[PDB]
RNA sequence: GCCCGUCGCUAGUACCGAUUGAAUGGCUUAGUGAGGCCUCAGGAUCUGGGA
RNA sequence: GGACUUUUACUUUGAAAAAAUUAGAGUGUUCAAAGCAGGCGUAUUGCUCGAAUAUAUUAGCAUGGAAUAAUAGAAUAGGACG
RNA sequence: UAUCUGGUUGAUCCUGCCAGUAGUCAUAUGCUUGUCUCAAAGAUUAAGCCAUGCAUGUCUAAGUAUAAGCAAUUUAUACAGUGAAACUGCGAAUGGCUCAUUAAAUCAGUUAUCGUUUAUUUGAUAGUUCCUUUACUACAUGGUAUAACUGUGGUAAUUCUAGAGCUAAUACAUGCUUAAAAUCUCGACCCUUUGGAAGAGAUGUAUUUAUUAGAUAAAAAAUCAAUGUCUUCGGACUCUUUGAUGAUUCAUAAUAACUUUUCGAAUCGCAUGGCCUUGUGCUGGCGAUGGUUCAUUCAAAUUUCUGCCCUAUCAACUUUCGAUGGUAGGAUAGUGGCCUACCAUGGUUUCAACGGGUAACGGGGAAUAAGGGUUCGAUUCCGGAGAGGGAGCCUGAGAAACGGCUACCA
């Protein structure tokens, strides 16, 4: 309907943004950016909802104006700037820094990070083509555009970065047996290592993920985010390293922890 | 379908930008292009030891399939260089607990590498809109004719 | 204006189908450039999201290459002179893809001749080189030798000229050559 | 009191299509045309006013027009405009050629000249300086990166040689 | 454009208008409970009618299945939790019996009366809704 | 005892029916055909073949 | 990587999967319909649990099963293996 | 949350409907009406008609200020604060409303783009622009023609505007530039060989065409035409370079040319410093706005599989004037009968085509509670469609736009 649409209304916006049903009617639409609408967390929900820093949206504009914040190094003026997964929200102010990574519910957490890890930032990279005057480049799920990448890095990678500059200083091969972030799906938010992957020529590659409590499921190989080794990962997990407990798992631990 | 002639259209049949140099002397005449249109599809013999052209052939022209691969007996073919296909299949209808027969015609492309006749049933690959109806190509002969030759005279 | 939906038009059963929605901008069509011959005159057209495309209605030269000697020349455009698609378009002389055309022969001579030495139809140091360095490579084809002497070529149109303002197409070859030499003279 | 309109011919009235950039109309959005009404530019006893341009003053001397003299409201701005209103050289300096307007504040007399613009500045020349030197700057940046992966194929290919020398 | 702000009713109306029975027995809670409403009945009946439903739905169901045990649970300490249910027969086959009275005895109402402070379920009412 | 139909009253409904009856809405032949768009020309004026 | 594969129905588990609605957990909006809050202290410079779960079917996908019901195969041998 | 009761008889048991009974996010109306919270609401009939007011405008240090504007102070004799008007840029294609049309359409779930357009955001990305190439081309920066304004006017009347006179740019229109090198074609001369050469041009990107590379399915040889690098002068060639996909004529590159030639900064704000042969030389800080190509993101557009209410008192339908396919073109952002030519005779149907009806927008959902069902969904979210009716189109990245224009009808 003749144009691109520039409202986003409250209900139609994400789930595990934690947006509430009434105080309103629409929700901050996420600017065109790195990372795609549906799987974001903009500025004006994550400096107010999460850090509870901001009360009104007005004052979040107040914030950011002075360029207190500071997205992978930049510094970012725009109210409803797309952040998203693997990202580094900083405050120049207040010494603090975050990523972006996912809880086990599926949910952006807010999760502290330190001054010097935040200095990085990893990327799976979704391309890589031969670019004009055959420099070959790889593209990162972030949309960021390396010219001159290892030729041993291919699709489904994923690849640390630098931020302070552009480049790439190291990379993971896809291959069984390492350490997968799930970005997708119901298993959302899930750590598991990887088992094999279905191959199904045509559409649809499948990646069967067991973590470090035996269980084990499936996603879409699309889903699937390698972040490094058996135990070792290549950047901080929030606590319950994405484990994922019965209800009644989490209602015995939440009803264990209760002596006052 | 096809069949003789070959250059038997007003303009020149050509599998583009697939020049054969007249200087240079050839035991062929045509040279001649291909594929594996993929998806483990064997791109028949005849259509690399064809003559016909056909851009809309999935081993020999410039189409690409992708998506839906389906099966279906055929039904017609009268159409010059295309068949239609029933795709029978059951639906189910909830209050009863029972199904009923359905069924569909798709109209699709038949590559001249394929002699195809009446209850063959043939797997056909989606492709690219090839025509007002057309949205699928011929793509394996899973049949042969039905037992034909044990049809003929006496002892 | 022209609209490009298939909402008109039956459905493949034959049923007649209603008028939902009016004509959108984004299935439009536009109007033939029926391109004719001589001096240069195209128009721009603006085209969906920025993007011009070149209407050309009359040209007079275009950029015509030989395969086999792997060269292009710029020449004159004589005259169409088979058209499969419509023969009006040949009477009309009318410049579009796929068009017979005959185009100079005069700058595919003056290329010839000057790395061959050799000249169609009927003394330089490195030059002689050259020259003797090429031949037994020399030896064209008759049906296109003969076209020189009426310094004419066959030629058929490769470019979109109402797309692109291009006429532009290649020699007429061997194989696909002699299709239109028979249909040139036995209609003729 | 509709208008003429140069070229229509007619001594009658027509309503016509007008566009942008045309007399007798100003557009009030963009790509908008109106059809308006409109009077020839053919004079005819039902025009109220008829405009009219002096080209050769005859032998005497109209009160209101020749006896009176009106001047010209504003100034050269641009550089070298102000260089031919004077005639000056790209030697002479236009800052003390710029026009200068006084006005008083009531025991204020004030002055004020415009703002030459296309004026040629040292600051104007810092940023043609840096364009350059940007963009030679980054050509070659764009070799060294280029021959650096060139070297990360040349002993990477005798890596494949090692290795294929090993079995 | 807003969030549809959500209700539902909480009460339900006796299939037979003229039961003489149920009428009698009717009366004599309120007369018991000092409520002014059939409806203060019909509320609680109510209640209590998708209480047995969440609990026979949930018996159906194998014993120690996931849900069952989750939705069983909770479903058993909310109702210990009012003292509606005994402490004893805390395994739902009794909050699949119960019955209205028992949800009744735990009204302030019925509270603030039973340990004196009222002495009369009537002076009971007066008193809560004065403050 | 029951009870059937013509015939007679009041009231209501639907049918048939001269009027080649009427009205609304959807398509649509043939004829006429606004307007913008494209196109062959045009050239008030206004410059360096173009506007 | 090559070289080839009788067709299906059924059923199992699973992916991909909007929110509000619904079912349903936690939380004493004074109750409740609701809401997604809130809860703790050093109440002078913070501590912390949350914002589940389920259903989501007909079709398409992915996988396990081989009963039930279809289909095809070798009889003018133009059969099958080498 | 698995219940029935009244009514045919003299009485009886049945069939069977009418009546009762209860709910309705289901409307109306009547009577009655005190408190907290919650809060639907001109859908239904008339997508009937509308007085008046309002609902789209927008400025940062950072495109344009000689307001004959305000401010004065505080350094500014080109400008500098502040700033109406106006130009320029961006937005007005979102939103909000409504449910008329629409029955394989929309819509849902599920696909496709190897079938395209994509302002913007984010990330990459540009040493090549001139010219027969020593008496040279503004680069220390090339052109006017306009608003606002000033003044003269016209009409009953409008967001009507005319003649005259000024003047800006990130508006309009132009137009210079930069290393080394390598490879190509020409080739003045010299000499016969097996043969080599000064030096002359050409080569950014984008456009259009033609040609070529883009290997790999396990290994080897001979010969023709051209012709590479290394001589231990019969000869050998030894290491020999390769991206992605299920799949491509893919990504990317190479050759010959083509172009009323796309882009390659004549822009702006803050700081003012290094550096000697003391030229106001040569350099040089932070970041704005631009700019081609690619990626990304917000999108769009088409698109695969399956699924709709009643109807046979609709059985055959489709090709007048495309109906179903083939070839070629044209047109499009692009596939495609989308349109045109030529050619063919196809396409659908009792497994219900085609036609008719809908007091039909589809979906999420709503009401009724043993289960199976029945009925409803104009209407808070998603999709679609419209702006009295039709069609046309301008602008633009995006409208076939209506708080845009043009025409006809009312
Ligand atoms: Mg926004
Ligand atoms: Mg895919
Ligand atoms: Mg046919
Ligand atoms: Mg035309
Ligand atoms: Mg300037
Ligand atoms: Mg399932
Ligand atoms: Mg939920
Ligand atoms: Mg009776
Ligand atoms: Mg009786
Ligand atoms: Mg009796
Ligand atoms: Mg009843
Ligand atoms: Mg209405
Ligand atoms: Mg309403
Ligand atoms: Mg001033
Ligand atoms: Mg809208
Ligand atoms: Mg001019
Ligand atoms: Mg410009
Ligand atoms: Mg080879
Ligand atoms: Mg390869
Ligand atoms: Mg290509
Ligand atoms: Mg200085
Ligand atoms: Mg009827
Ligand atoms: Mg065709
Ligand atoms: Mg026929
Ligand atoms: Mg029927
Ligand atoms: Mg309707
Ligand atoms: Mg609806
Ligand atoms: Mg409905
Ligand atoms: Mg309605
Ligand atoms: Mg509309
Ligand atoms: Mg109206
Ligand atoms: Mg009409
Ligand atoms: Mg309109
Ligand atoms: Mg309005
Ligand atoms: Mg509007």
């Amino acid at each position: 309907a003749r144009g691109p649409k520039k409202h986003l209304k409250r209900l139609a916006a994400p789930h595990h943004w934690l947006l509430d049903k009434l105080s309103g009617c629409y929700a901050p639409r996420p600017s065109a950016g790195p990372h795609k609408l549906r799987e974001s967390l903009p500025l004006i929900v994550f400096l107010r909802n999460r850090l509870k820093y901001a009360l009104n949206g007005r004052e979040v504009k107040a914030i950011l104006m002075q360029r207190h914040v500071k997205v992978d190094g930049k510094v970012r003026t725009d109210t409803t700037y797309p952040a998203g997964f693997m990202d580094v929200i900083t405050l120049d102010a207040t010494n603090e820094n975050f990523r972006l990574v996912y809880d086990v519910k599926g949910r952006f957490a807010v999760h502290r990070i330190t001054d010097e890890e935040a200095s990085y930032k990893l990327g799976k990279v979704k391309k890589v083509q031969l670019g004009k005057k055959g420099v070959p480049y790889v593209v990162t799920h972030d949309g960021r555009t390396i010219r001159y990448p290892d030729p041993n890095i291919k699709v489904n990678d994923t690849v640390k970065i630098d931020l302070a500059s552009g480049k790439i200083t190291d990379f993971i091969k896809f291959d069984a047996g390492k350490l997968v972030y799930v970005t997708g799906g119901r298993n959302l938010g899930r750590i598991g290592t990887i088992v094999h992957k279905e191959r199904h020529d045509g559409g649809f590659d499948l990646v069967h993920i067991k973590d470090s409590l035996d269980n084990t499921f499936v996603t879409r190989l699309n889903n699937v985010f390698v972040i490094g080794e058996q135990g070792k990962p290549y950047i901080s997990l929030p606590k319950g390293k994405g484990i994922k407990l019965s209800i009644a798992e989490e209602r015995d631990r939440r009803r264990a922890q209760q002596g006052l | 379908s096809t069949e003789l002639t070959v250059q038997s259209e007003r303009a020149f049949q050509k599998q583009p930008h697939i020049f054969n140099n007249p200087k240079v002397k050839t035991s062929k005449r045509t040279k001649r292009w291909y594929k594996n249109a993929g998806l483990g599809f064997k791109t028949p013999k005849t259509a690399i030891e064809g003559s016909y052209i056909d851009k809309k052939c999935p081993f020999t022209g410039l189409v690409s399939i992708r998506g839906k691969i389906l099966t279906g007996t055929v039904v017609s073919t009268k159409m010059h260089r295309t068949i239609v296909i029933r795709r029978a299949y059951l639906h189910y209808i909830p209050k009863y607990n029972r199904y009923e027969k359905r069924h569909k015609n798709v109209p699709v492309h038949v590559s001249p590498a394929f002699r195809v006749q009446v209850g063959d049933i043939v797997t056909v690959g989606q492709c690219r809109p090839i025509s007002k109806t057309v949205r699928f190509n011929v793509v394996k002969v899973s049949a042969a004719a039905a037992k034909a030759n044990k049809q003929f005279a006496k002892f | 204006g022209i609209s490009r939906d298939s909402r008109h038009k039956r459905s493949a059963t034959g049923a007649k189908r209603a008028q939902f929605r009016k004509k959108r901008k984004f299935e439009l069509g536009r109007q033939p450039a029926n391109t004719k011959i001589g001096a240069k005159r195209i128009h721009s057209v603006r085209t969906r999201g920025g993007n011009k495309k070149y209407r050309a209605l009359r040209i007079e030269t275009g950029n015509f290459s030989w395969a086999s000697e792997g060269i292009s020349k710029k020449t004159r455009i004589a005259g169409v002179v088979y058209h499969p698609s419509n023969n009006e378009l040949v009477r009309t002389n009318t410049l579009t893809k796929a068009a017979i055309v005959q185009i100079d022969a005069t700058p595919f001579r003056q290329w010839f001749e000057a790395h061959y030495g050799q000249t169609l139809g009927k003394k330089s140091k490195n030059a002689e080189r050259k020259w003797a360095a090429r031949a037994a490579s020399a030896k064209i084809e008759s049906s296109v030798e003969s076209q020189f002497s009426a310094g004419r070529l066959y030629a058929c149109i490769s470019s979109r000229p109402g797309q692109s303002g291009r006429c532009d197409g290649y020699i007429l070859e061997g194989e696909e050559l002699a299709f239109y030499l028979r249909r040139l003279t036995a209609k003729k | 009191g509709f208008p003429m309109k140069q070229g229509v011919l007619l001594p009658t009235r027509i309503k016509l299509l007008l566009t942008k950039n045309v007399s007798c109309y100003r557009p009030r959005r963009d790509g908008e045309r109106k059809r308006k009404s409109v009077r020839g530019a053919i004079v005819g006893p039902d025009l109220a006013v008829l405009a009219l341009v002096i080209v050769k003053k005859g032998e005497q001397e109209l009160e209101g027009l020749t006896d009176t003299t009106v001047p010209k409201r504003l100034g050269p701005k641009r550089a070298n405009n102000i260089r031919k209103f004077f005639g000056l050289s790209k030697e002479d300096d236009v800052r003390d050629f710029v026009i200068r307007r006084e006005v008083t504040k009531g025991e204020k007399t004030y002055t004020k000249a415009p703002k030459i613009q296309r004026l040629v500045t040292p600051q104007r020349l810092q940023r043609k300086r840096h364009q350059r030197a940007l963009k030679v700057r980054n050509a070659q940046a764009q070799r060294e990166a280029a021959a650096e992966y060139a070297q990360l194929l040349a002993k990477r290919l005798s890596e494949r040689k090692a290795e294929k020398a090993e079995i | 454009p807003r969030a549809p702000r959500t209700y539902s009713k909480t009460y339900s109306t006796p299939k037979r208008p003229y039961e003489s029975s149920r009428l009698d027995a009717e009366l004599k809670l309120a007369g018991e409970f000092g409520l002014k409403n059939k409806k203060e009945i019909y509320r609680i009946s109510f209640q209590l009618s998708k209480i047995r439903r969440a609990a026979r739905d949930l018996l159906t169901r194998d014993e120690k299945d996931p849900k069952r045990l989750f939705e069983g649970n909770a479903l058993i300490r909310r109702l210990v939790r009012v003292g509606v249910l005994s402490e004893d027969k805390k395994k739902l086959d009794y909050v699949l019996a119960l019955k209205v009275e028992d949800f009744l005895e735990r009204r302030l109402q019925t509270q603030v009366y039973k340990l004196g402070l009222a002495k009369s379920v009537h002076h009971a009412r007066v008193l809560i809704t004065q403050r």
